[PDB]
DNA sequence: AAGTACTTGA
RNA sequence: CCAGGA
DNA sequence: TCAAGTACTTTTTCCGGTC
């Protein structure tokens, strides 16, 4: 038995179209902008820049360790060892995917502190740009507004070159000095 | 990229577990089944969020058998790669055919042909590397790749990617 | 309405003539079923068996293959609410014992 | 048993009926199905890559299925296909096809009447999918012209144009499996007098049906997804897998192929003749001849009991058993294999009465008890007892027949070398003999009553008859002039509860049939009861004491 | 044919009798919402007798020296004479009993008293009498209010339908109608004291038991009343041997909604 | 022995839902198939060992279920198919009421 | 849709069928070595154990009572009157 | 309402649904000699309002499909001039309950 | 043996 | 089918 | 147009031999 979603659509006999997934912002049916949470409320897609993601997972495993000990009653290279220890505590251990993920995240995160990831999240989610771009803008370090618009091609006409270049400056300024 | 997705999994619990540590075993079995998992529809289901509030609901007793079935509604962090996505990663393997790049849970492979012409294979090195006029790409090097396409393969997703286009390659 | 009253009167007589007693309700139900549609729906392949009940249930009496050929042709959808369908499906029918569902409550479970 | 499958287990909530698109038939197909020869790879005993397993289901019992892997008790067969050289009618749809032609234009594929006719828009309105098609027909049958212009939805002077085509519509009649039209004609305003008499080809009917608008055919019964009218005509015929048409494999080197396997080869053979005939120098009549024969075979395969008599008789006189015949009522599928079933844990013998059995019990012969079994789960509560019955074995009365391990494999206590040193584990099942006080379903056929099937307490007894309390005689409608009765044994704790809690004999005493008791005192006891209770009747001390002691709940007073 | 036509019919958790389409066949099972096993032929007293004989049996007139309840019947007998306030209650009582008489005479036109109804009230009284060792000499410790209101209250507790709304509430009233006429006939003041000679505790117990029994008497949602009804007609047909077509061949005519019947006849 | 139609009726009258299911399944016929979630057909090539699923023609290697039905119904369904009729089996509903 | 506890209108009493099914189910579970919510006062038959659990209303099961429309009222075995 | 002795020509009958929202009814004088409603077997039928109907369906959780149906041409449906969709409440005497209320929707 | 459904002559 | 049993 | 004829449909409780 495998996992299901909040997307209920009834594909009766009519198999296909399964139209390709590209950054023409045409992601899956599953990674659509209009999502639905377990409380039925229409809620927007949640995309994470690897740092926003690093923090989320760390937070979740930290809180899990709490309940696991409760139910039992009756510097980056330094973060890697600290995280690899938390994984030994909460995770199934067979889950090697999370181990690599956490290592990659620790080594590639642009913003260390939660405070930092706060401002990143503000500055960006005010552009009206779709969660995918807003994440790739947070996770890909670009200098020219062309570097950005080339790598994130979906952006193309969505933002001024200058407006994007102004953001790229105040993004570089937020980067935690590793 | 890297999403937070609301998901639900049906679990079929045997009567012997209809003790007070039921929710505890359900939340556990959920994590065993879902965490680590890799699907085509959702990608890599990496980490289940908010353990303390996993909604177990009421379990319907399956008639001829004893067991109860619950639809465990949860929320988790997923990684679903796409074609056109530009990603940063570390080289892992390197051969006369190209090089694999580790991007979180998954490996993205770069063909000798999906790189610029100047970058050429050097077998005569420990470990084997790719050499440009200016650059050197090997096992530890960090690279920015453009995903050309993905293949949903069992308990993983693998992809092909280029470093030929502008603003790609070594970092 | 009078059609119902006469139809019962008649049914009742057939039983009581033989000096037998069947409780009202039984005869009433039969009489009502023949009635409800708005006319005199017979207990024959023509009457009841030609109503809007599900194809599988209907095919279990008199016209089988023809009922299923039409089922296909007009893309009929079986609700799977009838006893008969569940018997054909090897499922517990929504009959007495199976007219409700049974759930464990972890609340009450942890309470005891 | 059957093996573990990771596939999520669900219940069928809906049955979505429909028709097969030829494309689907080709898609679901695991092989085509080109040679009438069953097997023998040029007489070399093994399935032919042409008929029954050119990738299909499987034979040999040993030797696994080629498409899935599983083999026999697990592998449902896999469907194949046969591309028919010409289109053919589905026997079952011949009249619905006729009626559809009667409703539509035999040239443009447009409804003979529409939104412009009042009676039509009214019948079109009908919500019931069948009743609307019924009404649409009685209206459109009569219309013998595809109209170009019809009077406007106001004035009959200025006629508004609907769909084109002015063509005259044939008067269709059936000539058994064939549809022949009689076009009205015009010739000097009169004619007919002598009309155009031609048979409508499958292919032409198929083409008109292909051109019927989705909106139009949807107004008729039809559904654009599951049942387009074009699908009543067969192009690509599905080939049912061996599990549907098994061979009765007598001895070693002897076939025994099913009628359906034969009838299929007939269809194959008919198809090849026609196929070669047309690809070659078409003698054009020898073609409509080879065609009509295939139409017949594909017809008689599904239904062999057709109006126009030729009964597609097997070489033995005996007619070939159609698929329709297989499902046709009482004995055969629905009624005989599904509404009713032959069942395990059943037992039957001559009944006899007993004044010494309790109302709710049933005397069960030792032999019957020693055969019928209850699968009991090894649990701390029963473990020791169960181990003893296991030790007792299949021959001793309170004994057991099988041990079912967690592993799934069955231990036969009759032969297992470890039938002695068998050490039980919680969760295992001991298939033990039926024992005193087990709830069992007792039944006397006919069974025109809920009281004709009641739950009794077992009482293992000697002698070969089922013993019943005399007062329970009436509900069953039994006597002891040579009557036999049926016994069914529940296999689950749930099932047992159902019997004991809903249908046990005491519960059944006062019946809702006539809101009164359905069991009373009979015969000897009724006769003796009058005799005992007369004023004249006095009993001496000696007998009073025996009469008192005889009452099992007597206060001792 | 009876079985196949009825199979899918059963009582749902709304007391409604429906088929596999959820189409209502009967609004409430057998028009009374009761299980057939829990029913017994009982005599509706009120129905027959002379208008004078009824009067003697039911009328209490505390404002007339001859038609009062003798102080031998109950303790309050002496203090009860001339109570205008109390007489208002016995007037309601008698007026309802008269209402009921007319009504029952409308239902059962022939005047047939014996009908199958739930709760054998006759037996409950009999039991109260041995259970409480009822002294057919000494006067009762009951009030007129104890009897009159006690019954009025018990009636509100005879639940067949539960919904909180006019439709369902009016429905409940309807289903319970007939049983109450019986209840009011068997539990009228004069009857309880003169005939039954019940004490307050005896009466209190009789009331609780009618309630309990009545509730046990209702049909159980899940009851496959369809098959039941089919078999309840089917089985008796199996035992079947002006001159009009009758028995098995007539039942055949009936079920088939036979157009050209064998013995057509008018009864003018 | 035959637990026939009239016996089915008595069980239905009793309200013995699970006792009936048992007689018809466990005590006789009972079989397990794999069906497709798109076209509710017994098409699924269950290579349950290698844990491969597939309903080619649907190209569905994902949306697959398992069901327990009497083998005679698996038969009946295969028979209705051979006769060009589609008895599509669905594990969810779409109509309500 | 699920009817709120404050708007439930089905019988406050347990149906014959409900009780037979609860007893069946518990007995089945008890027999499959499920945890028993009562002192077995020497009891060994899972139905007699089930009867005992229901006798003290220590059965942690709920009856989902479906209405012809599809809606339902959930009732606890603890809350259902057992006059049967 | 048009009470006719013997017949109404099909010419005249074609003018019946010609003037809506107003409605026309044809009654053969011979049928009306006896009021069928007065018969032993004919119980009280009561026509429900749009609100009363809406309520019935709400109270029993019904679709109009699920209600027992009075046929449009029914002698009583004619007497009451019931229209398709309109609902009647039948109040019959019961040997079971004394009074039983059934409902019928128009065809 | 008794129906529906459809066809045929006045 | 044929012969029989309640 | 409408009576009367036509085709064709449909059932019937449960449990050895000889082929
Ligand atoms: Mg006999
Ligand atoms: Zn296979
Ligand atoms: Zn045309
Ligand atoms: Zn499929």
């Amino acid at each position: 038995v495998s996992t299901s979603t909040f997307q209920t659509r009834r594909r009766r006999l009519k198999k296909v179209e399964e139209e390709e997934n590209a950054a023409t912002l045409q992601l899956g049916q599953e990674f659509q902008l209009k999502q639905i949470n377990h409380q039925g409320e229409e809620e927007e897609l949640i995309a994470l820049n690897l740092s926003e993601a690093r923090l989320v997972i760390k937070e979740a495993l930290v809180e899990r360790r709490r309940a696991f000990k409760r139910s039992q009653k009756k510097t980056r290279e330094k973060e890697l060892e600290s995280i690899d220890v938390l994984l030994e505590q909460t995770t199934g251990g067979n889950n090697k995917d999370l181990k690599n993920t956490m290592q990659y995240l620790t080594n590639f995160s642009r913003f260390r502190d939660q405070e930092t990831v706060g401002a990143v999240i503000q500055l960006l989610k005010s552009t009206g740009l779709h969660p995918f771009e807003v994440a790739q803008l947070g996770s890909l370090a670009c200098d020219t507004a062309d570097e950005a618009k080339t790598l994130i091609p979906s952006l193309n006409n969505k933002i001024s070159d200058d407006e994007l270049e102004r953001i790229l400056k105040e993004l570089s300024n937020l980067e935690t000095l590793y | 990229m890297f999403f937070i997705k609301d998901l639900s999994l049906n679990i079929t619990l045997h009567p012997s577990f209809f003790g007070p540590r039921m929710k505890q075993y359900l939340k556990t079995k959920l994590l065993e089944e879902v965490e680590g998992s890799c699907t085509g529809k959702f990608g890599y289901i990496l980490c289940v969020l908010d353990y303390d509030n996993i909604d177990i609901q009421r379990g319907r007793i399956l008639p001829t058998d004893g067991s109860a079935e619950f639809n465990v509604k949860y929320r988790a962090v997923v990684f679903k790669p796409f074609k056109g996505e530009v990603v940063d990663g570390t080289v892992v393997s390197c051969s006369q055919h190209g090089f694999e790049v580790q991007v979180g849970p998954m490996k993205v492979f770069v063909t000798k042909h999906l790189m610029p012409q100047d970058l050429t294979f050097n077998a005569g090195s420990n470990p084997p590397s790719y050499q440009s006029s200016e650059d050197v790409i090997t096992i530890k090097s960090r690279i920015r790749v453009k995903i050309e396409g993905c293949i949903s393969q069992v308990s993983s997703i693998h992809a092909i990617g280029s470093i030929k286009e502008d603003y790609l390659g070594a970092i | 309405e009078a059609g119902r009253a006469a139809l019962y009167k008649e049914v009742y007589n057939v039983i009581a003539s033989d000096g037998s007693y069947v409780n009202y309700r039984h005869m009433a139900l039969l009489v009502d079923v023949m009635t409800t549609q708005g006319g005199l729906t017979s207990v024959t392949r023509h009457g009841f068996n030609r109503s809007n009940t599900g194809a599988l249930m209907r095919c279990s009496f008199e016209e089988t293959v023809e009922i299923l050929f039409e089922a296909g042709a007009s893309a009929e959808l079986d609700d799977c609410r009838g006893v008969s369908e569940n018997v054909i499906l090897g499922q517990m029918a929504p009959i007495g014992t199976g007219a409700f569902d049974v759930m464990i409550d972890e609340e009450s479970l942890v309470k005891y | 048993g059957q093996q573990y499958s990771s596939a999520p287990l669900r219940t069928v909530k809906e049955v979505q009926f429909g028709l097969f698109s030829p494309e689907e038939v080709r898609a679901i197909s695991v092989a085509k199905i080109r040679f009438p020869e069953t097997m023998d790879e040029t007489q070399t005993r093994a399935k032919i890559g042409g008929l029954n397993d050119p990738r299909l289901g499987s034979i040999d019992r040993n030797l696994k299925c080629q498409t899935c892997q599983e083999g026999m008790n697990e592998c449902p067969g896999h469907f194949g296909h046969i591309d028919l050289a010409k289109p053919v009618f589905h026997v079952g749809f011949i009249a619905k096809i006729k009626k559809v032609c009667e409703c539509v234009c035999m040239h443009c594929g447009k409804l003979l009447l529409d939104e412009h006719n009042e009676l039509m828009r009214q019948a079109l309105a009908i919500k019931d999918s069948k009743k609307r098609f019924a009404a649409i027909w009685t209206l459109c049958k009569t219309k013998m012209v595809c109209e170009t212009d019809v009077p406007s939805e106001d004035d009959p002077t200025q006629l508004v144009s609907r769909g084109g085509c002015g063509n005259t519509q044939p008067t269709i009649r059936k000539d058994g499996l064939k549809l022949v039209g009689s076009w009205k004609k015009d010739r000097a305003t009169g004619d007919a007098d002598e009309p155009e008499l031609r048979v409508l080809s499958t292919e032409e009917i198929l083409n008109i049906f292909k051109h019927i608008s989705v909106k139009d055919f949807t107004s008729l019964g039809f559904n654009e997804v599951f049942s387009r009218p074009e699908w009543m005509i067969l192009t690509c015929l599905p080939v049912p897998p061996p599990p549907v048409r098994p061979s009765i494999s007598f001895n070693e080197s002897q076939r025994g192929e099913d009628d359906l396997t034969f009838k299929l080869a007939d269809i194959l053979k008919a198809n090849i003749s026609l196929e070669t005939l047309e690809h070659n120098g078409a003698p054009h009549h020898a073609i409509e001849e080879a065609e009509s024969l295939l139409q017949f075979h594909v017809a008689t395969y599904m239904d062999n009991d057709i109006a126009g008599q030729p009964q597609a008789l097997q070489k033995s006189g005996r007619p070939v058993k159609s698929i329709r015949a297989r499902l046709k009522g009482k004995e055969g599928r629905i009624r005989g294999n599904l509404m009713g079933k032959r069942v395990d844990f059943s037992a039957r013998t001559v009944i006899s009465g007993d004044p010494n059995l309790e109302l709710d019990q049933v005397g069960v012969p030792k032999s019957i008890a020693k055969t019928l079994t209850y699968p009991e789960v090894v649990t701390p509560y029963n473990i020791d007892r169960l181990t003893q019955l296991v030790r007792n074995g299949p021959n001793e009365h309170p004994g057991a027949k099988y041990v079912i391990r967690d592993s799934g494999d069955r231990i036969d206590l009759r032969y297992s070398k470890r039938a002695g040193d068998i050490q039980l584990q919680y969760g295992w099942k001991v298939e033990r003999h039926i024992m005193d006080n087990d709830p069992v379903l007792f039944n006397r056929q006919p069974s025109l009553h809920k009281m004709s099937m009641m739950a009794h307490r077992v009482k293992v007894i000697p002698y070969s008859t089922f013993r019943l309390n005399l007062s329970v005689t009436s509900p069953y409608n039994a006597d002891f002039d040579g009557d036999e009765m049926n016994l069914h044994v529940p296999q689950s704790e749930e099932t047992r509860a159902e019997l004991s809690q809903l249908c046990a004999v005491p519960l059944q005493i006062v019946s809702p049939q006539s809101n009164k008791p359905c069991m009373g005192i009979v015969q000897d006891t009724l006769c003796g009861i009058r005799k005992l209770t007369l004023r004249d009747t006095f009993i001496e001390l000696d007998q009073v004491l025996n009469m008192l002691y005889w009452v099992p709940d007597w206060d001792g007073v | 044919r009876l079985v196949k036509a009825l199979e899918d019919i059963m009582v749902h958790y709304d007391n409604t009798t429906r088929n596999s389409l959820g189409n209502v066949i009967q609004f409430i099972y057998g028009e009374d919402g009761m299980d057939a096993a829990h029913i017994e032929k009982q005599s509706l007293d009120t129905i027959g007798g002379s208008d004078a004989a009824f009067e003697k049996r039911y009328r209490v007139d505390l404002l007339n020296t001859d038609h009062t309840l003798d102080p031998s019947l109950l303790e309050s007998g002496s203090e009860i004479l001339g109570d205008l306030k109390l007489q208002v209650l016995l007037d309601e009582e008698y007026k309802q009993l008269v209402k009921d008489r007319k009504f029952l005479r409308e239902v059962f036109v022939d005047g047939e008293a014996n009908w199958p109804l739930p709760v054998n009230i006759r037996r409950i009284i009999q039991n109260a009498q041995q259970t409480f060792h009822i002294d057919h000499t000494k006067p009762s410790d009951l009030t007129i209010k104890d009897i009159v209101l006690g019954v009025k209250d018990l009636q509100e507790n005879l639940l067949v339908l539960r919904g909180k709304n006019e439709i369902i509430q009016n429905a409940q009233r309807d289903a319970v109608t007939l049983f109450c006429c019986l209840l009011r006939s068997r539990l009228a003041t004069r009857r309880v004291l003169q005939e039954y000679r019940l004490t307050k505790q005896a009466f209190d117990w009789v009331l609780s038991n009618i309630e309990a029994q009545f509730l046990r008497s209702v049909v159980h949602p899940g009851e496959m009343v369809g098959v039941l009804a089919a078999q309840s007609i089917g089985e008796p047909a199996t035992q079947m041997t002006k001159k009009v077509t009758s028995g098995v061949p007539r039942l055949k005519e009936i079920l088939n909604v036979a157009k050209n019947m064998k013995t057509p006849s008018l009864t003018v | 022995l035959r637990f026939g139609e009239m016996e089915r009726d008595c069980m239905i009258a009793h309200g013995a839902a699970s006792f009936l299911k048992e007689r018809l399944m466990e005590a006789s016929d009972a079989f397990r198939v794999h069906i497709c979630g798109i076209c509710g057909l017994m098409t699924v090539i269950a290579k349950l060992n290698h844990n491969q699923f597939e309903c080619k023609g649907c190209d569905n290697k994902i949306d697959i279920y398992q069901i327990h039905i009497p083998y005679a119904a698996k038969l009946l369904f295969q028979e209705l198919m051979a006769m060009n009729i589609t008895p599509r089996l669905y594990t969810d509903r779409s109509r309500d009421f | 849709k699920a009817i709120p506890k404050d708007q439930r209108a089905t019988t406050p009493y347990m149906t014959k069928y409900e009780r037979a099914r609860i007893l069946g189910t518990r007995a089945l579970q008890i027999s499959m070595n499920a945890p028993v919510f009562v002192d077995l006062e020497g009891e060994t038959d899972p139905l007699r154990i089930a009867m005992k659990e229901l006798a003290e209303k220590k059965i942690p099961l709920v009856i989902r009572r479906y209405l012809p429309d599809g809606s339902f009222e959930d009732w606890s075995v603890e809350e259902l009157i057992v006059d049967l | 309402i048009f009470v006719y002795q013997n017949n109404i020509t099909p010419s005249a009958m074609k003018l019946v649904p010609s003037i809506p929202p107003a409605t026309i009814e044809t009654f053969n004088e011979a049928a009306l000699v006896v009021n069928i409603t007065h018969h032993e077997l004919v119980p009280k039928h009561i026509r429900l309002s749009s609100d009363e109907k809406r309520e019935l369906l709400k109270r029993y959780r019904l679709k109009e499909s699920q209600l027992p149906r009075i046929q449009r041409a029914d002698p009583v449906a004619l007497y009451l001039g019931l229209k398709r969709g309109e609902v009647v409440k039948i109040i019959r005497k019961s040997e079971t309950s004394g009074r039983y209320a059934s409902y019928r929707i128009c065809m």
